[PDB]
């Protein structure tokens, strides 16, 4: 199995890899959370160089982990349906032995996690 | 058991080791496995201590009915009468017996008797666990029309080879000799018999 | 059970221990193994406790009337034959394992008896779990010519061997000593090297310790 | 064994024997079946006592790690489903198990759960569970109301254990009772059934098949 | 899972004042069948420690095998190994017994009874036993198969507990062995005449006798048995 | 499906000076269920005593047979039948079903009226007899009551010393063993008179 | 055949018994009388193998009914249930054992009391104050321990047994079709219709 | 088929005084009806003043002494040469003998030493590990003889108050080491009158907080 | 092992 | 467990499914829902061994439930069947395999049609009008083959299942303590609570 | 049993 | 089968008979049962005919790798290759093996390997069902040091006796003889061997 | 199978 550490520390103490992934996010399409008093709303920004788009079948913005929790992105669109994937399947994961749906906080705790792992496990950026 | 019995020019000899055997121990290791069912009517005894006994007893019980009735009987009546008890009772019997006895017509005669009760007259029978060891030397040094001290030998390094290789054979080698002088008992121990 | 018979001078003896077990268990500490067929024929008996007894009392009454018909004292032969013939008959189902020994007209006998009903003649012979530690001894110290203090010694010595080693057997030496032209000598506890020590209390309880519901006066009276 | 617990209007009452058998061979009469996972859970033990002793204790272990992970106490449901997942992992390896998990949370009230080793996860008001539960079901069901108070809930439960102890050979030693309130759960005595089962005879006046 | 094929029945041991005594016979057996006799089932290890070995031929060979190896293992890098630092008896044991525990927990044990007799550095006897189950004991005699129900009784009439040790001399220890294993011969079905014998004494040492035989046996007395009963010819 | 550990139930007798005593539970049960807490296992003919274990429908059939051959004994002989005889015809009657026994475990016990010496006496299943200066033991918990007994027992004991010596024998043994207890009875038995008493003890 | 009950109250003996028969998947039949009058203050209820019941009924029946014919006396209680408990323990000794399970429910006229004996197939005989066979018991036992007394009217034993029926209906596996209640006392034998 | 286990009979004994426990065992070691060792100790000393049995299949019993006597060493190496307590050997003892749940150690285990208010505790175990605390117990062949007279003579179990009418039952109180030395003297030699699989020797080890102390003591030998 |  | 009934017809998928849960000689409760909602027009019930009914009844929900989540679509009743059986078909030659025996009653939106899908523990699917499992398919097969017409109403269809609930009741064994019956039609899923 |  | 191998003066020699049974059926009356695991190492198989050639393959093919890198193998090294795949199999193999040799240092070996897989140096072994008839025989008639000639004919009358008592042996008599003059293959008829 |  490739084994490579390419999440590694530098001289300075910053782990580069974490911080040029932190680049991508930066040149993805802006997204935005503003929470209510009874209420969330997400909005997504779609950039406008493509015309001739079907909106009907084009992989929306805004996904759903479970009935009642949404996961908005930005950065890689590719590198986000791995995390949305893990984090729909750990929600069927938690009510079945839990017999309760995910908090959110809890669903995050994962989404977190799973990311972390990402930044000191071999072979993986 | 190793047994055998053998015909000669004078009449015939009966021979067995002395071992009886409860598991891999030695109940007895001074049996005598040559059995007196008339005055010069023998048999060698192997299989069940037990089974044996009782027909031996019973064969003993009717040879003397007989002789009160109708004189001394032959051998071969002796090996029909256990025969009999064999066969009729093959289900509930161990028994491998020899038979040998001394007519003045018919001098030596053997008839063994396996376990299914089937007879078979030879001029000499080997039986027991410890025979199996000795078909290839009997057969290649047995002699008709022996002397008395050659079937005493034969039957000594038989046994020896027997009592040797088979576990469940040891102790002493007792033999019985029958002719017209008489009946005479031989026995013969290990410090003699083991180094042949 | 550790039994044993050896023959000596002129006569025969045969000892026994005296423990009863049930699986683990110790039920009796001293039972006796030591039979009486007829005066001075005796025997003893391992294996199936009530098959030993029961055999032994059913050859035994047979044997005293056989005795009474013939106007005759009875043989060891007549009992050894009346007992294999009974044993045999049952296949091994009553599994009494017997050394018959005694002193008739013919001379002294010493026999023993399998549960199948095979019979075998001996000098020296030993049966029961603890016959193999017997046995060692019988072969280690018996010699021809014995004299009846010898014969004694040798048989309690392998009986003890039985006692100390093997877990079957445990508590006393029993004997009995058939000497030709004598009265048989039974010698109930001959020896007794397993005396239980002193207890450290007593455990007497004081009167009323025990609760009761009830008392009554039983009538066994007419 | 015998164990018991039945909800009603005042909450949980659970009641264990303290019987241990190995065959016909009593091993002991002081056995603890009920163990105490937390101040709101309660564990029953019935069936091979290292199975359920081990594993109940375990499961303790596996609800004080939920609430250090979640910041909360664990639910029954949630608390009851790690025994029987747990189980069911080893089904036909010979595991032997009857429990019932007993406890109070905000969310769910006052709530009963049977489990057992061949992965049967049952939500109810009452159970009774082991070799004598048969004996405790003929008195607490014919006795049970939802309406009994606090006093009257403890009596049947122990009256229940009492009448199985009696019967059945295999139960039996002295009774444990519980109550479980929205406050956490009440240890109310060891009975012996030595003292007790006179004391329910004289003052009843039940128990008239056997010799006063 | 096993059945034990070729096969060597009793091996029988004892502690006497300066040191122990361990004998066996020279068979192996195949069933009933006494195929083999030219079989050493006392295996020396060292010059202080002697491993007697009944049962499963094939797996003693083995055996011989491991304690061969041992002796070869315990030389590497060892300055001391015909010093301080030799295999002891209690060593050579513990090693065995580990490997007969750990096979018998696999369900595929090495079917065998082993006593080791030896006399540790200190001075003191050393006499132990372990078989296929893993199971373990020392006394001041020890036997396996027959010997422990016929050679025992024995030999405990000469030790029977620890007090009894420093009174026996090492004449009286190999006269109740010698004894033991004639009277082995009387009785055990599956037993030769033909034995090895070895002592290991803190003074003289190792002294290892092979080629024995049974002898002054007691044979005579059969003559005079007739028939099962009855029979007086 | 063993038939002397269906139903349960145990019995003891012992020696003292001048006096015998036999115990024994009260249980009749089927497996693990309880039926019956009166069901006494100890039964006289005369001044002899006999308790029985094991099997309750061959505890019932025999106590039926022993007493119909102890009225035909005593108006043959015109006696009552003594401990040592029927000691005897116990045995005898076991035996007679060798190869179809009865599945019990009787225990006579009482005092020669002739010679005046208590008596005590053992059986297995099948006749054999085990004769005891001390204490005799029979039933489910036997192995406890044999611990009890060999501890607690000591010759000699006067009727009133050996009533509690006996009891507690049974009553700590019985608590050890599912299949026994439920109940106790005692019989102190003396030259001319013989108490019976229930025993208090743990109804589980 | 599966459950039998009785109960032994100050003047009369109730015996109730399951209607059902049933015979693989099928319930045969949903009104049988699993019980034999054996005189006229003494009834039998039965349960066991199939056709064993019946016969053995039967039998005793006839046997009964012969002695009364013979002395022109009615045997008591104990006597018959003596000479059952004789018969079952033959029986479980022949070639083939009959495996039936029996109550007898009797008024003793001598005595002016009612008794109830609970015999086995085996031949195990007891006078109980209240009794049950097969897994019944399991049940009915610890119930009765707590709510019987021995000085209850034919009523209350009537009460009491509904309070049994009604637990063996909520805990039972199979449905036994409810039972036939019967009474025996000074008067004789008679059923409760409305059950 | 191989069986890979074996019953080495023996029996063994613990009682808890007030600052003491005392651990007995017979030095008998066993198979079928042979007696391997008249003098084979299973009661041991396993530092922090626990003492340890497991009794029943010997091999076993030597591996799970042998692992806990390890799990001390290694206890003392990960935890500051702390002491480990009774209370928390017992625990360890537990996970030891469940994690052979489908292959057991064929085993009784008992435990003694002083818990962490100096007070004696006896701990025992069964052979998957299920245990519990208690002021007595007996374990082995013959803890079927023993326990319930230590019942009866440790807890006063069926014994009242005299004169009380069984109302009051008699009050419990903590033994000295001297009564409770007779209570295991008298245990084993009615143990080893009753029971073929005890004899020969009585081993005790008894533990306060000076240390842990033995006392040996013949038995029979038959 | 006991069971309970 | 025991007892799971399953009706087709014109407009909907009724499925009846028995309230026991028996161990031993004990019913420890009367009210247990043999069913679990795999999406909003999906219902399956189900019998078999203990434990392996649940836990294979739940993860296929959670799997349901999963591509529900993951598609923003509801699978067919068709494909979910088919999904089931194939799992089934697996577990029969797995090391310990499920047994489990269910039913799946459906309302396809896109075709507008109920449908029923009966599928046992080995793998075996087929499509029905109505199904059974267990010893009830020996009543109620030839009762519906008589009484059932494939343009019933849903009212129709429930009299014609307590026609089914009566039968078993009379001549089944044991006391399945009723049914809970779930209706699956184009509004979705819903209980009748008086049965 | 005893063979021979 | 009945086999054996036999040292003397010169060096060894294997015997064999040539049945193969199948049950009752004999599957081949010519089989070759001595077999070249080297140039003078050869073998005599006995027990199950596959068992035995996949054992004689694995233990050519070790011994084809022996020579290539460390030269000729001894007679011992070859029998412990034999011994390894017979012990460590013990469970799942049904092979009775003698292992003959001839070196030039140590001239003439037999080591015999039972079932249990242990290895046993011998003058000389026989084995196979047929073997159990002859060991009387061949411990009377064995000597050491015998010549071709003797060697031959003692192997000859004992395969002989072996092949007459056995229904397991028959045909043909195959030997193999090694020496340092080489490898002679000899083969003899009933015609001849029958009335010996 | 083929034997030897
Ligand atoms: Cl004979
Ligand atoms: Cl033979
Ligand atoms: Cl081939
Ligand atoms: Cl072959
Ligand atoms: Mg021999
Ligand atoms: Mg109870
Ligand atoms: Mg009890
Ligand atoms: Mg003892």
């Amino acid at each position: 199995g490739y084994d490579r550490a390419l999440s590694i520390f530098s001289p300075d103490g910053h782990i580069f890899q974490v911080e040029y992934a932190l680049e991508a996010v930066k040149r993805g399409t802006c997204a935005v959370g503003v929470k209510g008093k009874n209420c969330v709303v997400l909005g997504c920004e779609r950039r406008s160089t493509l015309k001739l788009q079907d909106t009907r079948i084009t992989p929306s913005k805004v996904s759903k982990i479970d009935s009642h929790v949404v996961l908005s992105f930005s950065g890689l669109n590719a590198d986000s349906r791995i995390l949305i994937e893990k984090a729909r399947v750990e929600a069927q994961s938690h009510r079945l032995t839990l017999e309760d749906p995910v908090t959110v906080e809890y669903l995050t705790r994962y989404v977190a996690g799973v990311q972390q792992r990402y930044t000191q496990s071999g072979g993986v950026r | 058991t190793s047994i055998m019995a053998v015909t000669f020019k004078d009449g015939v000899i009966l021979g067995a080791d002395s071992r009886t055997t409860t598991g891999a121990y030695i109940a007895n290791r001074v049996t005598d496995k040559l059995t007196r069912v008339h005055d010069k009517i023998w048999c060698c005894r192997s299989g069940s201590a037990a089974d044996t006994q009782a027909i031996a007893d019973i064969v003993q019980y009717h040879l003397e009915l007989y002789t009160s009735q109708y004189g001394t009987p032959s051998t071969e009546t002796a090996a029909s009468v256990f025969k009999e008890l064999c066969y009729e009772n093959k289900d509930n019997l161990t028994a491998g017996i020899i038979v040998a006895g001394y007519d003045d017509k018919n001098k030596g005669e053997v008839y063994t008797i396996p376990l299914g009760g089937s007879v078979h007259k030879l001029p000499y029978a080997i039986a027991g666990s410890g025979s199996t060891f000795i078909y290839g030397y009997c057969d290649k040094n047995f002699r008709e029309n022996m002397s008395k001290e050659e079937t005493v030998d034969f039957i000594k390094h038989s046994l020896s080879q027997a009592i040797k290789w088979d576990g469940s054979s040891g102790g002493v080698i007792r033999m019985v000799v029958l002719t017209a002088a008489g009946v005479e008992r031989l026995i013969f121990y290990p410090d003699e018999y083991e180094q042949l | 059970t550790t039994i044993v018979g050896v023959k000596f001078n002129n006569g025969v003896v045969i000892a026994a221990d005296t423990r009863s077990t049930q699986g683990p268990i110790v039920a009796d500490k001293n039972c006796a193994k030591l039979h009486r067929i007829s005066p001075k024929i005796w025997c003893a008996g391992a294996g199936t406790a009530a098959d030993t007894e029961a055999v032994t009392q059913l050859i035994g009454s047979n044997i005293e009337l056989h005795s009474l018909y013939t106007s005759r004292e009875p043989r060891v032969v007549s009992a050894l034959q009346m007992l294999k013939q009974h044993l045999f008959k049952y296949q091994g189902h009553i599994g009494a394992y017997l050394i018959v020994a005694g002193v008739d007209p013919t001379g002294s006998h010493l026999f023993s008896i399998h549960a199948h009903g095979s019979t075998d003649v001996g000098y020296y012979l030993s049966l029961g779990s603890g016959s193999l530690a017997a046995m060692a001894v019988l072969e280690s110290h018996w010699k021809q010519d014995l004299t009846k203090e010898e014969a004694i010694k040798l048989a309690s010595d392998a009986i003890q061997a039985g006692i100390w080693n093997d877990l079957g057997s445990g508590s006393n030496v029993d004997v009995c000593v058939m000497e030709i032209g004598k009265d048989a000598e039974y010698l109930r506890n001959y020896l007794t090297p397993n005396v239980r020590e002193e207890k450290q209390k007593s455990y007497k309880f004081p009167r009323g310790t025990t609760a009761v519901l009830k008392e009554s006066i039983v009538n066994i009276c007419d | 064994t015998t164990t018991l617990a039945f909800r009603f209007q005042g909450g949980i009452i659970v009641a264990v024997d303290s019987r241990a058998t190995a065959g016909n061979w009593v091993a002991s009469q002081t056995v603890k079946k009920v163990i105490e996972i937390n101040p709101f859970l309660l564990g029953t033990m019935a069936g091979g006592a290292a199975d359920c002793q081990f594993w109940e204790t375990w499961l303790g272990s596996q609800c004080r790690l939920h609430e250090l992970r979640e910041k909360e106490r664990i639910s029954v449901a949630a608390a009851s489903k790690i025994l029987s997942n747990l189980v069911y992992q080893y089904k036909g390896a010979g595991l032997s198990m009857g429990t019932m998990i007993c406890g109070y949370t905000r969310k769910e009230g006052p709530t009963i759960y049977y489990v057992d080793s061949d992965g049967t996860r049952l939500k109810g008001d009452i159970f009774c569970v082991g070799s004598g539960q048969t004996f405790a079901y003929g008195v607490l069901d014919s006795n049970y109301k939802w309406d009994l108070s606090v006093e009257d809930a403890l009596y049947l439960g122990k009256r229940s254990i009492l009448a199985a102890a009696h019967r059945d050979a295999y139960s039996g030693g002295s009774v444990n009772l519980y109550h479980v309130t929205e406050d956490g759960w009440i240890y109310h005595g060891n009975h012996d059934v030595g003292e007790l089962f006179w004391k329910v005879k004289e003052e009843e006046g039940s128990f008239n098949n056997v010799i006063g | 899972t096993q059945q034990p094929i070729v096969t060597g029945t009793s091996v029988i041991s004892m502690k006497y004042d300066n040191g122990v005594i361990i004998a066996a016979d020279n068979l192996g057996s195949y069933g009933s069948l006494l195929r083999f006799n030219g079989v050493e089932r006392l295996i020396p290890v060292g010059d202080n420690t002697v491993v007697g070995i009944s049962g499963d031929i094939s797996d003693m060979q083995h055996i011989e095998r491991l304690l061969k190896d041992l002796v070869t293992e315990n030389a590497y890098d060892n300055p001391l190994a015909d010093a301080e630092e030799a295999l002891e008896p209690s060593y050579i044991f513990e090693y065995l017994a580990t490997v007969m525990y750990q096979r018998r927990s696999k369900m595929n044990p090495l079917w065998n009874a082993i006593i080791v007799a030896g006399v540790q550095s200190n001075g003191d006897q050393f006499l132990r036993y372990v078989n296929l189950l893993g199971v373990t004991y020392s006394s001041p005699t020890l036997a396996t198969g027959f010997g422990a129900h016929m050679a025992n009784p024995l030999l405990r009439k000469v030790v029977d507990r620890e007090s009894d040790i420093p009174k026996t001399t090492v004449q009286v220890a190999e006269e109740a062995i010698v004894n033991a294993m004639r009277v082995l011969y009387y009785r055990d079905a599956r037993s030769s005449r033909n034995f090895s014998l070895a002592i290991i004494d803190k003074n003289t040492g190792l002294t290892f006798k092979k080629n024995l035989q049974v002898e002054n046996m007691k044979w005579d007395f059969a003559k005079d048995i007739k028939g099962y009963g009855t029979q007086k010819i | 499906s063993d038939p002397s550990s269906i139903n349960g139930g145990i019995v003891v007798a012992m020696t003292g000076k001048d006096c015998v005593a036999i115990a024994c539970d009260l249980r009749l049960g089927s497996q693990s269920l309880g039926v019956s807490n009166k069901f006494e296992k100890i039964f006289h003919y005369g001044h002899v005593f006999l308790g029985i274990t094991g099997l309750a429908t061959d505890v019932t059939t025999l106590n039926e047979m022993f007493r119909y051959k102890t009225n035909l004994y005593k108006l043959k002989e015109e006696r009552a039948i003594e401990p040592e005889t029927f000691t005897q015809l116990v045995s005898s009657s076991l035996y007679e079903r060798r190869f179809g026994p009865y599945f019990v475990g009787p225990v006579v016990a009482g005092i020669n009226s002739k010679s005046g010496k208590p008596f005590i006496a053992g059986f297995d299943l099948i006749g054999c007899i085990d004769e005891a200066k001390d204490f005799i033991v029979s039933g489910t918990a036997s192995d406890q009551l044999f611990g009890m007994c060999e501890s607690l027992y000591e010759p000699n004991l006067e009727p009133e010393d050996l009533f509690e010596t006996i009891s507690q024998a049974l009553l700590n043994a019985a608590d050890r063993d599912a299949l026994s207890g439920w109940g106790a009875v005692v019989y102190i038995i003396k030259k001319d008179e013989v108490v019976k008493r229930y025993l208090k003890m743990r109804q589980d | 055949m599966d459950i039998i009950l009785g109960i032994r109250v100050q003047d009369s003996v109730i015996l109730a018994s399951s209607k059902a028969v049933t015979r693989g998947i099928s319930v045969l039949k949903d009104s049988d009388d699993k019980t034999r009058q054996l005189s006229p203050h003494t009834l039998m209820s039965f349960a066991g193998e199939a056709g064993d019941t019946v016969q053995f009924a039967e039998y005793i029946q006839a046997n009964i009914q012969l002695y009364s014919i013979r002395e022109d006396y009615e045997l008591s209680p104990q006597a018959v249930s003596s000479f059952v408990r004789q018969e079952l323990a033959k029986s479980i000794r022949s070639r083939r054992p009959y495996q039936v399970n029996v109550l007898i429910g009797g008024y003793d006229k001598k005595k002016n009391k009612p008794e109830l004996y609970q015999i086995d197939y085996l031949g195990t005989k007891v006078e109980l104050p209240y009794g049950a066979h097969g897994y019944s018991g399991f049940y009915t036992f610890s119930l009765l321990d707590h709510h019987y007394r021995p000085d209850m009217t034919t009523e209350e034993g009537l009460d009491l047994l509904k309070l049994c029926v009604q637990e063996l209906e909520k805990r039972m596996p199979m449905d036994f079709k409810g039972v036939i209640v019967k009474i025996v006392d000074k008067d004789g034998i008679r059923q409760v219709d409305d059950f | 088929q191989f069986n890979p286990y074996g019953d080495n009979g023996g029996t063994i004994l613990g009682i808890a005084g007030e600052d003491f426990a005392v651990l007995a065992g017979d030095t008998r070691n066993i198979t079928d009806y042979s007696i391997n060792s008249r003098y084979e100790p299973k009661v041991f000393d396993c530092g922090d003043n626990i003492v340890m049995s497991a009794n029943g299949f010997a091999a076993d019993g030597d591996a799970l002494v042998k692992r806990f006597k390890n799990s001390v060493k290694w206890y003392h190496f990960d935890h500051n040469d702390k002491k480990l307590s009774i209370n928390s050997a017992a625990r360890n003892i537990q996970h030891l003998l469940y994690g052979k749940r489908f292959f057991p150690y064929y085993v009784h285990t008992i435990i003694a030493g002083l818990d962490e208010d100096g007070k004696g505790a006896v701990y025992s175990f069964d052979p998957v590990g299920s245990y519990e605390r208690e002021q007595c117990r007996a374990g082995g062949a013959a803890a079927s003889l023993i326990m319930p007279f230590l019942d009866n003579q440790v807890n006063f179990k069926n014994q009242y108050e005299p004169g009380t009418n069984g109302k009051v039952k008699k009050p419990l109180k903590y033994l000295s080491v001297e009564e409770v030395i007779k209570l295991v003297r008298d245990s084993f030699t009615s143990a080893t009158e009753r029971h073929i699989q005890v004899g020969d020797g009585l081993e005790i080890l008894i533990v306060t907080k000076d240390g842990v102390r033995k006392e040996f003591y013949e038995l029979k030998r038959d | 092992a006991p069971l309970x």
